[PDB]
């Protein structure tokens, strides 16, 4: 059924003050090794 | 309490535009004279681009 009389973007309302850091947390797992300068820091 | 001085040659100086005119007047005059050499900065290597270096120690902490 094709409904354009409500607001399908009603999840936000539920957010938490942490939901933007545990979803990165989560995501953690699926990503790719990072690539290295060689240093551990530039000033090193 | 002024200060006092005896020396008529203390605010003499003298400009000349090559070394040789002052050394040739010097030797003129019959002073002994001591000839130092002209110091001039070496040229640099500047790059605003090696502020932000990949994998280099001259990357910048701040801005």
């Amino acid at each position: 059924p094709f409904d354009n009389t409500t607001y399908k973007n009603l999840q936000h309302h539920d957010y938490s003050t942490y939901t933007f850091l545990d979803l990165n947390l989560d995501l953690s797992k699926f990503r790719m090794p990072q690539p290295s300068s060689g240093r551990e820091s530039p000033r090193h | 309490g002024w200060a006092s001085t005896a020396d008529p040659l203390s605010n003499l100086v003298l400009t000349f535009s090559t070394k040789e005119d002052a050394i040739a007047f010097a030797e003129k005059n019959g002073w002994s004279y001591d000839v130092e050499e002209r110091k001039v900065p070496k040229p640099k290597s500047k790059s605003y681009g090696a502020n932000f270096s990949w994998n280099k120690r001259t990357r910048v902490s701040t801005k």
